[PDB]
């Protein structure tokens, strides 16, 4: 919060805090209408505008806001892993039921695009990839690679059924621990920042 | 004050209704500009907000003054007292000064009658985008200025070298547009009121096609490789690829009305609707495909088995093929 | 509003090249068939007004509407027809797409 | 159910916190995956003796309705 | 309470060339630390007040930089008036000083 004076510069009008300059900006206790952030406190400091017009004194206030998680938890990262988990499920299924695998990863792929493009929206339209969009990336790279390891157990199935049980039994446990070690890296990484 | 005998003899006697040398020649006016922020783009309005600092100086004969002090540094309380020139932008849709906690305006006055006189101000320009090549769509579109009533006979506006500076650019509202540069022009047009002098900063801005990309063409790329997995599902179980098939095309469907909903509703082609709608017909000629193996395997299978893997083998060389024709074709022109 | 025709007149000036612009006019969605100057009089409890009109003759432009809508119906549409195709022996392919086709 | 909270999420404003008819959303979503994996579970056991899918089918067909009226009594008087 | 760290805590620099006082912050204090000099036995004499602005009557080789926790004073060339003791002071809180600096030439 950048403020100064207009039409004056230093040589004739200088702003300075009434009192000690960490105590000159106060903020009421009870007055915070924020949803989604918390203010974990506010700055001040003084410096100088460099103009065409002249020199101008500006005070700024810098309010610091740490974003809360709740809200895209809740909307987006859990139904995500609960996604995820949706279509490893159908490991476990009986591979004579294609029509059965192929309805639960075309749904879970369809879910994970709706679940995309109704996070991305939430936020502007940056040119950039947030961490959410590279979690919502790797988790619809999990649920396209279950897609693909049934589908390569159904080309096996027929003709060399032995590689279909041994590929699905792998998968059984490669996809989970996969999944675990991406969630724990990727919390790691931005919670402690 | 010595001030205030100065200004209230500059007041005595004067007609702020009249410009200078109303009868004698144009009043040349000087115009400055400081890009202070540009805005987001929207083209569904198709228009874009900018924040500029504009400055105009002039000269005023009645304003003369001797004495030691050479500048009269004032605030806005003088703007109304003296003569102001009254420039507006023409392709403004509304544009508004600031006015907190004063206005926003400064007045300095020499001894010579030079007046200088800026204000801040926002301005909801509205530029019309052709939005062919969308999202690869480059801009250059202006913010143009005039007198009101004043033809060129008795106003002309002039710009500086250095008249028309930005900001940092970092802190810019452009998410999807990035600015490449800007140039000023100056023209006169012809009005039912006569003849003016339009001045005309022309602001170049580049889409940013990294933001689409994610909203669009990955999500496309990746139903039709979707639609592609159909190929190697087992030619038996009917109803699985008849359910992948449908559920590819209605995905396709939601995401071709949600990606065009971000552009305005135009009654020409874009390149993003191109890509999209050939993406929606590899989808239904995956459709075609397997309908027309299921007709032929009942008359018999070793040439619908044929056919099956020489489309598993085509379609994904199909389709990089278009891409590679698509993205060279109107990254080129 | 306040001035009956005892007391005021309307008139375009020019009366044809009264209103300017309209050519160079571009909308997203409508194309400006011609526009028309009327004046006249209207006539209200409190006198008689003179009364100006501006009307413009807006067509829509059917380019967007026909692939944005029509066409997912018309596909959708040839798609039932799949069913017909393929054998009745089938039930489950031939129900799930001529019901998700109604879906859709 | 993933429809019906999306239009629940529009009309509300971003919120950290969990509310009722979020709970009441999680428990019936939850309902519903578990009867997905019983569905699940009782085909993986199909080839295997299917005296026990049954078993498991029946027991499902009395719990399922049982455990969710008793779980809409817990929810309804806590939050009256 | 910002503690202001002040090193080195004295100095024995040759006469003429450049000499660097460098003031850290405990916390954050925007621009509000300033510089005193103290000659022996007399009142300290304000030389920098904010960060980077001389006070009235200072000489131009006094000159001082940092922005949030890192401040450092620099004399251009040092002279026989310049034997004194520096301390560095923060007021964007409660005034708390740094344990201060003997400059001395051998
Ligand atoms: C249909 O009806 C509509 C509704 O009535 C009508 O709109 C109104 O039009 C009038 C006239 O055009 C407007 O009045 C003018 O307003 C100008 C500023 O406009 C902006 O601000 C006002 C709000 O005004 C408050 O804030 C300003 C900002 O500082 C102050 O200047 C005001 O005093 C006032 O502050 C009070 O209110 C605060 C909070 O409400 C309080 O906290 C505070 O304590 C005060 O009580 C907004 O309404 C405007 O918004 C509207 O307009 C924009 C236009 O783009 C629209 O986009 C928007 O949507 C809104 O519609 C806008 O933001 C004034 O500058 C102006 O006054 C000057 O000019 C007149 C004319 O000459 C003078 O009489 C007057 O004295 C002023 O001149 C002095 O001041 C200037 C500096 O500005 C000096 O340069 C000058 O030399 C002169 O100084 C001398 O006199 C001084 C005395 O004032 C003295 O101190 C000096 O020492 C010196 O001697 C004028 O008042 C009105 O705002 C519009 N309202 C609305 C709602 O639109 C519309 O036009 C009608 N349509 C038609 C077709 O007729
Ligand atoms: C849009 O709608 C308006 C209003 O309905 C149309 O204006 C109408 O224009 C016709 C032709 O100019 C008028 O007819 C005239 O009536 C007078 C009455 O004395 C008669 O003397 C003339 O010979 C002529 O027949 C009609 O009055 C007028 N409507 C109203 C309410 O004034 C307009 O044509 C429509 N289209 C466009 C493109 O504007
Ligand atoms: C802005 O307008 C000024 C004045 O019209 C332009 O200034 C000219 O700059 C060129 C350099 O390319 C010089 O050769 C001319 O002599 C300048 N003219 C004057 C009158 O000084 C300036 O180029 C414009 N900036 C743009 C178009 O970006
Ligand atoms: C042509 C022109 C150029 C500059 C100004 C101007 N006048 C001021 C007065 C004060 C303050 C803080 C900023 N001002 C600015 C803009 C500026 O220089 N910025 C933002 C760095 C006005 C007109
Ligand atoms: C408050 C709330 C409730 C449910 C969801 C939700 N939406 C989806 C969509 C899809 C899939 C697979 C799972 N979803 C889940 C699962 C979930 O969040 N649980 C179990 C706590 C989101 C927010």
């Amino acid at each position: 919060l950048k403020f100064g004076s207009y039409a004056y510069t230093r040589a004739e009008v200088v702003y300075e805090w009434t009192r000690e300059p960490a105590r000159s900006v106060v903020v009421a206790e009870d007055g915070s209408r924020l949803n989604q952030y918390d203010l974990l406190g506010q700055t001040v400091d003084s410096g100088i505008v460099q103009s065409s017009t002249g020199e101008y004194v500006v005070m700024t206030t810098h309010f610091h806001l740490k974003r809360k998680i709740g809200y895209f938890v809740i909307q987006t990262y859990l139904p995500c892993i609960m996604t995820v988990i949706l279509s490893q499920v159908s490991f476990w299924l009986n591979r004579e039921s294609v029509p059965a695998r192929t309805v639960f990863g075309v749904t879970t792929v369809l879910t994970m695009t709706t679940l995309s493009i109704s996070a991305r929206n939430s936020l502007p339209k940056v040119a950039y990839a947030t961490a959410m969009d590279w979690f919502i990336a790797v988790c619809y790279a999990f649920v396209f690679s279950a897609l693909i390891e049934f589908a390569t157990v159904n080309y096996f199935t027929k003709s060399q059924p032995a590689r279909a049980a041994k590929i699905d039994r792998l998968s059984r446990i490669a996809f989970p621990l996969l999944f675990g070690i991406f969630n724990l890296v990727y919390w790691a990484t931005y919670l402690n920042r | 004050g010595d001030v205030t005998v100065i200004l209230n003899n500059l007041l005595e006697g004067y007609d702020n209704k009249l410009r200078p040398d109303i009868g004698v020649k144009p009043t040349l006016i000087h115009t400055d500009m400081y890009v202070n922020s540009i805005g987001p783009v929207n083209a569904i309005n198709m228009e874009y907000t900018i924040d500029i600092f504009f400055a105009q100086t002039w000269y005023d004969r009645r304003l003369k003054f001797n004495s030691t002090i050479k500048v009269l540094r004032l605030n806005s309380n003088m703007v109304g007292k003296i003569w102001i020139p009254d420039t507006f932008f023409r392709n403004s849709k509304k544009a508004d000064a600031h006015w907190i906690t004063t206005p926003n305006r400064m007045l300095r006055i020499w001894n010579d009658g030079r007046v200088l006189y800026t204000l801040r101000l926002t301005i909801d320009a509205e530029c019309q985008l052709q939005l062919h090549n969308f999202p690869m769509d480059e801009h250059s579109c202006p913010l143009e200025f005039s007198s009101y009533g004043y033809p060129r006979e008795e106003i002309v506006y002039q710009w500086k070298r250095s008249s028309v500076e930005v900001g940092d650019t970092r802190s810019w509202r452009l998410y999807q547009f990035s600015f490449v540069g800007l140039r000023n022009t100056t023209e006169v047009v012809k009005t039912t009121s006569g003849d003016y002098v339009v001045m005309s900063v022309y602001f170049d801005l580049s889409r940013r096609m990294g933001y689409f990309t994610i909203q669009t063409y990955i999500p496309c790329t990746l139903i039709v490789v979707l639609s592609w997995v159909s190929f190697w599902i087992n030619k038996d179980a009917v109803p699985a690829r008849t359910s992948l098939g449908i559920t590819t095309v209605l995905t396709m469907t939601t995401l071709s009305t949600i990606a065009r909903k971000s552009l305005p509703k135009v009654s020409y082609v874009t390149a993003m609707d191109l890509f999209v709608s050939v993406c929606f017909i590899f989808v239904f000629s995956a459709l075609v495909e397997y309908g027309t193996l299921h007709y032929f395997v009942s008359s018999q299978p070793a040439r619908a088995a044929k056919m099956d893997s020489y489309a598993r083998i085509f379609f994904p060389t199909a389709f990089c093929l278009f891409n590679l024709v698509y993205w060279v074709s109107y990254l080129y022109l | 509003y306040g001035y009956t025709t005892d007391d005021i007149e309307f008139y375009w000036r020019g009366d044809d090249n009264a209103v300017t612009g309209v050519t160079k006019i571009e909308l997203p969605q409508f194309s400006i068939v011609d526009y028309k100057l009327i004046t006249k009089k209207v006539v209200f409890s409190t006198g008689s007004y003179p009364r100006l009109s501006l009307s413009f003759k807006l067509k829509r432009n059917i380019g967007y509407f026909i692939l944005q809508t029509y066409m997912p119906s018309i596909l959708i549409t040839i798609l039932s027809w799949v069913s017909f195709w393929i054998n009745y022996d089938a039930s489950a392919a031939r129900v799930a797409l001529g019901i998700t086709t109604v879906l859709t | 159910m993933t429809t019906i909270n999306t239009h629940l999420r529009e009309t509300l404003p971003k919120i950290p916190y969990v509310k009722a008819i979020d709970m009441y959303l999680m428990g019936c979503f939850v309902f519903v995956f578990m009867a997905l994996l019983e569905y699940a579970l009782v085909n993986y056991i199909f080839f295997s003796q299917p005296a026990r899918a049954a078993a498991i089918d029946r027991w499902s067909r009395i719990f399922f309705p049982v455990v969710f009226s008793f779980f809409n009594i817990v929810y309804w008087l806590y939050y009256v | 309470n910002i503690v202001m760290t002040q090193s080195p805590k004295s100095m024995s620099m040759s006469v003429g060339e450049r000499v660097t006082l460098s003031c850290k912050a405990s916390e954050y204090v925007g621009t509000y630390v300033s510089w005193y000099q103290q000659k022996p036995e007399q009142s300290p004499k304000l030389l920098i007040y904010g960060a980077s602005n001389r006070y009235t009557g200072v000489p131009d080789r006094f000159t001082g930089s940092g922005s949030a926790t890192d401040f450092t004073l620099t004399i251009g060339s040092v002279q026989a008036e310049d034997l004194a003791d520096y301390h560095c002071g923060q007021s964007y809180s409660y005034p708390t000083f740094g344990a201060g600096t003997k400059l001395e030439l051998k």
